[PDB]
RNA sequence: GUGUGUCUGGGUGGUGG
């Protein structure tokens, strides 16, 4: 990290410390479910691991309901890609 | 079926679930397998049917001979429809604890009547056996049930085709070595000290080793008897 | 619905149907197993019959007349394969761990 | 505010009320009850009054389907064609679910009163706005229903094939061979190419794909992915997302990077995609039951009693869903009349029960708490272990009523434990 | 000139001549394969 | 598919350790113990020995192409 | 005492960066 190489100080803290909070189109985990994230939840439950909050790291292991929160945030990312090259395409080829 | 599902319904008061019992048991005694498939052996998933169950037990030791009569018919169904249920079973327990070589006589002579009949029905026969002996304990005698079986309810009659015959001669062969499924969970202890030590619990080896002797009169019995029955019998075999 | 033309008039009504195992033709009909049909580019496919009624009273019973072919999902109830022990599939150069679920 | 409705084969919109009276409601009173259960609640019947004015055109059933009868693709100049088509259209076209043939006027009003009541719920916030990517608001189209939707207009091409054959050779008053009538080889035609290029019908296309023998993971892969018919070039990131709902029916992982994140989908591993089933047994049942159809209750009794749908149809009331939905639990799990795969969801919030049987529906076993407890013991477990001896089976802990599949939308109102500790 | 086939079931050597039905001299089979060729296969043991 | 000649990675020769392998195991005893009597202490042979499908056994099933 | 023709045109699906 400090020689730039690759990777950066965000990385070392999700791996060693707390991956963080997922967020979906901005915004903390919504309720997909009625008033709830997951069946797992009581419903009405604003607290962290109810809402993305990823409270282990990448070395302890991710519990399955952060997992899931997890594998949204990621999928939210590689939508954004497919969708931004396209765009980016047509932008590009009108403006040469 | 009424008394099953009444039974479990009103379980969870206890007089008008004994009262219902007692009826079934008249009703019993008063008396093919059909009606015992639909009310005996229907599988009843609840603990509300488990006291249900147990209700009926109950009624089935105060009417020993009655539900003896049923619960050979449940396991014949059982055996030739290919099901069994929890309720079935705990209703064979009942019956063959409640009396010695009587539930499991008429038992065996059925299930020998349908694997002579038809195939399919020595593994489960087998399966059963070893489940009651070991979750029952208590009068699971086997060897009796198997000499009763050789020759008493229509034993000629089953053994009318030549692949009817075969599989006769087969299921009594079967018999002749099932003595060792037959025996009940106070032998496989014996048998386990045994392994630990042949010398301890004396009286208790000489127990099992008078009882394994009957069983082994009967197989001798059973093995005797069996060849004049089959005509198709195999010298070697 | 039972489709009626006229005078003279019948009526076509079909009843039951009756779907055979997968066989194919040519002479005499024989079974057909997935592999015959991978290596020979067949559809494993199986005879749909159907049972009609041309009644014109005058009740003429076409009793399992072929209407077309069917294709078959392998290891499905109707298959060749169905049942068949590990032994038994490998005899027919079938692999005893695929799932099937697909047709050719 | 006037509520408009877009009746099938109708070129033009139309206001609900109308369709309302040309059902056969001339009054008033009797429609609103139909649409409005709370008589004492004003705010619904404060709303529902600028459509009441489009009324003063409109009183009789005859000008009414006039009305929604003159607007077809077809034009109708005349009265009895006109009369003839919209009661054609609301006999057949709209709402076929409820009732096709006739005598289920009345059930069809109270269905499309209970819609327009929906919407009117969703309007003042009472109830929440549906979610489109919700996996309970989806069905999966397997094998079956597709070769059945194939099926279905090769067989009507095949009667008018033969129609065509039996009225060419009627004109010469001859008889024939049926065999040679039935031109066996359409079908057959039909299946394989739709199999084979995988376009259904005719408008879809890449439903059936070639098998992907790379490795057994492909194969395994490729005969449980699902696919979203959704359009792939869309704008609209919504459906690509990994909805909550897709817990244990979806894998998370499992999606192409390219054009196709999120539309394609592999299924998870308990997963369980619902076969069909008749409701007969539901309905017949739930009669013995103390449900109390509509065909004989006062449309006053529903504004304290739960609505009872079966398969999206709504049909009759009960006063007490709770003991209902407890019996029909202890059926399931006893493995009565009623399968399995049966979907039970109860609304409490709004009083709705919804019984489900159709194929296409979604679901996972998942073992069953009672009283905070396992309902599984060790006695399964010792039963499993010798599985191969005595043939104690997966089908066997099913009837036990130690296991039960959860359909997504009953997974909406269930409790669930990660783990027993 | 005498080509020969294996029959896929019965593993039969059979002399098929040029535009002829493809059937076994046994089972009547339809699938037929072709016997390793002669020339020379070597290989280093690599 | 079948129990490679060689150790992929130091080269030790683990294509006669298979079959003894097998009666050990059959034997009743753990695998671990069983590959330290075979004398495969480093863990590349011992990854290679006891990581191995026997697939060849399955392919034996099916007819031969021509006998 | 030699030597060029290499099934086009659409559609569908999967995939790689
Ligand atoms: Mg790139
Ligand atoms: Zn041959
Ligand atoms: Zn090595």
């Amino acid at each position: 990290v400090v020689s730039g190489a690759k990777g950066s100080k965000i990385n070392i803290s999700q791996v060693i410390a707390v991956v963080g909070q997922q967020n979906v189109e901005g915004k903390r985990i919504p309720f997909g479910f009625k008033h709830r994230t997951l069946p797992h939840f009581i419903k009405d439950d604003y607290g962290p691991e109810s809402r993305g909050f990823v409270e282990n790291s990448y070395l302890a292991g991710l519990t399955p309901t952060e997992f899931f929160f997890h594998a949204m945030g990621g999928r939210e990312g590689l939508i954004d890609t497919a969708v931004k090259t396209a765009e980016t395409g047509y932008i590009q080829r009108r403006l040469i | 079926l009424l008394a099953v599902q009444k039974l479990e319904m009103w379980l969870q008061l206890t007089r008008p679930a004994q009262d219902l019992l007692m009826s079934v048991c008249m009703n019993c005694n008063t008396h093919d397998m059909d009606v015992i498939s639909h009310l005996i052996k229907i599988r009843l998933k609840p603990k509300v049917l488990l006291n249900h169950f147990m209700l009926c037990i109950r009624e089935l030791l105060s009417a020993h001979k009655d539900n003896l009569g049923t619960t050979i018919k449940l396991v014949i169904f059982n055996e030739l429809s290919s099901a069994r249920n929890p309720n079935n079973m705990q209703v064979l327990y009942t019956a063959l604890q409640h009396s010695s070589e009587l539930a499991p006589k008429f038992l065996a002579m059925v299930f020998q009547d349908l694997l002579t009949n038809k195939d399919d029905y020595l593994r489960a026969s087998r399966a059963l056996l070893r489940e009651i002996i070991k979750q029952t304990k208590h009068e699971i005698n086997f060897q009796a049930f198997c000499l009763g079986l050789m020759q008493e309810r229509k034993e000629p009659q089953y053994l009318e085709m030549e692949f009817k015959e075969r599989f006769v001669v087969h299921i009594t062969d079967v018999l002749a070595v099932s003595m060792m499924l037959g025996i009940t969970a106070q032998v496989k202890e014996a048998g386990i000290a045994w392994d630990k030590g042949e010398k301890r619990n004396l009286e208790v080896l000489r127990s099992f080793q008078n009882q394994i002797a009957a069983i082994q009169r009967d197989a001798v019995w059973w093995l005797h008897t069996v060849v004049p029955s089959i005509s198709k019998l195999a010298p070697k075999d | 619905p039972p489709i009626d033309l006229q005078p003279p008039r019948y009526l076509l009504k079909f009843e039951q149907i009756y779907l055979s195992k997968p066989t194919h033709w040519d002479g005499a009909p024989s079974p057909m197993m997935p592999n015959e049909a991978r290596l020979r580019n067949l559809t494993y496919s199986a005879p749909l019959y159907v049972d009609i009624t041309k009644t014109v009273q005058l009740q003429t019973q076409h009793q399992k007349t072929f209407i077309g072919k069917i294709p078959i999902m392998l290891r499905s109830t109707y298959c060749l394969l169905n049942g068949l022990t590990d032994r038994d599939l490998c005899e027919l150069n079938e692999c005893p761990l695929d799932p099937g679920g697909y047709f050719i | 505010q006037r509520i408009v409705a877009t009746l099938p084969y109708i070129k033009q919109e139309v206001p609900i009320i109308i369709v309302f009276r040309a059902l056969g409601f001339v009054s008033d009173r009797d429609i609103l009850e139909h649409i409005i259960y709370d008589f004492e609640d004003p705010e619904m019947m404060e709303m529902v009054k600028p459509s009441l004015d489009e009324a003063f055109v409109i009183q009789e059933q005859n000008v009414a389907l006039n009305f929604i009868g003159s607007r077809g693709a077809k034009p109708g100049v005349t009265k009895e064609k006109r009369i003839k088509y919209a009661k054609e259209v609301l006999q057949k076209e709209m709402l076929p679910h409820v009732g096709v043939s006739d005598f289920c006027e009345t059930k069809k009003a109270y269905f499309l009163g209970y819609m327009v009541h929906r919407l009117l719920l969703a309007a003042l916030g009472r109830r929440e706005l549906d979610d489109r990517d919700h996996y309970g608001n989806k069905r999966l189209d397997l094998a079956g229903p597709l070769l059945a939707f194939l099926f279905r207009g090769m067989f009507k091409n095949l009667l008018k094939e033969v129609r065509i054959y039996a009225q060419k050779f009627i004109d010469r008053g001859k008889d024939f061979n049926l065999e040679l009538a039935i031109k066996t080889r359409i079908i057959s035609d039909g299946l394989k190419y739709s199999l084979a290029t995988g376009n259904w019908g005719d408008a879809r296309a890449g439903v059936s794909q070639v098998l992907n023998r790379l490795t057994f993971a492909s194969t395994l892969s490729h005969l449980r992915r699902l696919n979203s018919p959704i359009g792939r070039d869309g704008k609209l990131a919504k459906p690509r997302q990994l909805h909550n709902t897709l817990w244990g029916m979806v894998c998370p992982a499992e999606t192409p990077e390219g054009h196709a994140v999120g539309l394609v989908k592999n299924l998870a591993l308990m997963a369980y995609i619902s076969v069909g089933s008749q409701p007969s047994p539901i309905l017949e049942f739930l009669e013995e039951w103390s449900m109390e159809n509509l065909e004989e209750i006062s449309p006053a009794a529903i504004a304290d009693a739960t609505k009872i749908f079966v398969n999206g149809c709504w049909v009759g009331i009960h006063k007490d869903p709770e003991q209902l939905m407890n019996t029909l639990r202890k059926l399931r799990r006893q493995m009565d009349i009623i399968v399995s795969e049966v979907s039970m969801i109860r609304d409490i919030r709004e009083r709705e029960i919804r019984i489900y049987t159709d194929a296409g529906r979604i679901c996972r076993p998942l073992l069953i708490v009672e009283k905070q407890k396992l309902l599984l013991k060790k006695r399964h477990i010792d039963q499993l272990k010798e599985r191969e001896y005595n043939n104690y089976s997966w089908q066997d802990l099913v009837a036990s009523g130690v296991v039960e599949y959860i359909d997504t939308l009953e997974e909406e109102t269930v409790m669930l434990a990660m783990t027993p500790d | 000139q005498p080509m020969i086939y294996i029959c896929g079931e019965c593993h039969t050597e059979n002399e098929i001549k040029s535009r002829d039905p493809i059937r076994c001299r046994e089972c009547g089979y339809r699938i037929m394969y072709k016997k390793r060729t002669k020339r020379l296969v070597v290989f280093d043991a690599r | 598919m079948i129990i490679p000649v060689r150790c992929f990675t130091c080269g030790k020769i683990v294509g006669n350790k298979w079959e003894a392998y097998l009666g050990l195991l059959q034997a009743e005893y753990t695998e671990g113990d069983a590959l330290d009597a075979l004398g495969l202490k480093r863990y590349c042979c011992r990854r290679m020995l006891l990581a191995h499908v026997d697939l060849i056994e399955k392919l034996l099933n099916y007819a031969p192409l021509e006998k």
